[PDB]
């Protein structure tokens, strides 16, 4: 669904899908080719 | 009819080897691919 | 042993130093660094 964010602050509006990739443990978030936040780890549980 | 049969199956062995005589609309490709990039590297610049 | 008889093995350790200088760096799919190039040594 197409909501608004607020992660820890940081606020965006997109669609949370689930990461195939591996990804360290101590990340907050991770950006793309424009530095914008594409990616980010839930603050409750570990999941990005 | 031995010389122009024979001059057609130059140009067909020039352009399966040397690929630099279509490099003109390669050139057409490759401005527009600095320039699809040109807009995504200026959204990470902090403008001030 | 088997501080004055204490005896030691062998190995080996290096000390570097810091610059102010500039690397390019690569990143993959996975998030690995495959390569770095420094800007001003050649």
């Amino acid at each position: 669904k197409c909501v608004n964010f607020n992660f820890n602050g940081l606020k965006g509006t997109g669609v949370l899908t689930e990461s195939n990739k591996k990804f360290l443990p101590f990340q907050q978030f991770g950006r793309d080719i424009a530095d914008t936040t594409d990616a980010v780890r839930d603050p409750q549980t570990l999941e990005i | 009819a031995n010389q122009f049969n024979s001059a057609i199956g130059k140009i067909q062995d020039s352009l399966s080897s040397t690929a630099s005589a279509l490099g003109k609309l390669q050139d057409v490709v490759n401005h527009n691919a600095q320039a699809l990039n040109t807009l995504v590297k200026q959204l990470s610049s902090k403008f001030g | 042993r088997s501080s004055s008889g204490w005896t030691a093995g062998a190995a080996a350790y290096y000390v570097g130093y810091l610059q102010p200088r500039t690397f390019l760096l690569k990143y993959n799919e996975n998030g690995t660094i495959t390569d770095a190039v420094d800007c001003a040594l050649d």
